């Protein structure tokens, strides 16, 4: 699960910094692309970026 | 440039030692040392605290 | 998977936490920790426990 997925993604990485910042820009991508595509409201690019970057890019 | 340095320390209408340029930037409320490094920022709330049971942990009240 | 007969509270829970940890995630653990404070919490109520100046055996 996301939850789970989150911590596999920085349990298997680089430094738990050089994740974030890249799952972040990631996002900040996801957020400029794709700008507003889906609401999101829920799914925040931020959250997108994670599971795509914990399942989909795992 | 810092009262109450030598001689003596200048008191005016503050009825009590002035300010100088030197102690502005100095001690414990120096520039430094609290509009610095401690400034005061918004977007900010604070209050009581409460036992929240029924909302789980990684979670807050609000 | 290891039952344990042994009287949990202090210390019990401590170390217990922790080989959780290490052996599963944290986000588990966390989610273990809360369950089972929740059962702290329900049982000792239903316990029932009160003290008093009583309660205050002499020995």
């Amino acid at each position: 699960q996301i939850m789970h997925r989150a911590e596999d993604l920085i349990s298997a990485a680089s430094n738990r910094y050089r994740i974030t910042v890249q799952v972040a820009n990631r996002a900040k991508r996801r957020r400029y692309e794709e700008f507003e595509s889906a609401e999101d409201a829920m799914m925040k690019p931020v959250l997108r970026a994670i599971i795509e970057m914990s399942d989909e890019l795992t | 440039i810092d009262n109450g340095r030598r001689g003596r320390t200048v008191v005016g209408a503050n009825n009590r030692p002035l300010k100088s340029l030197s102690d502005i930037i100095e001690g414990k409320q120096g520039r430094f040392r609290q509009n610095l490094l401690g400034k005061r920022v918004d977007y900010s709330g604070r209050s009581v605290i409460v036992v929240g049971p029924k909302l789980k942990i990684h979670q807050c009240g609000l | 998977m290891i039952f344990r007969n042994r009287v949990v509270d202090k210390g019990q829970l401590r170390n217990l936490i922790s080989w959780a940890f290490t052996h599963y995630g944290t986000a588990r653990t966390a989610v273990m920790a809360d369950k089972l404070k929740d059962l702290g919490f329900r049982y000792a109520t239903r316990a029932g426990v009160s003290i008093s100046v009583d309660d205050l055996m002499v020995p």
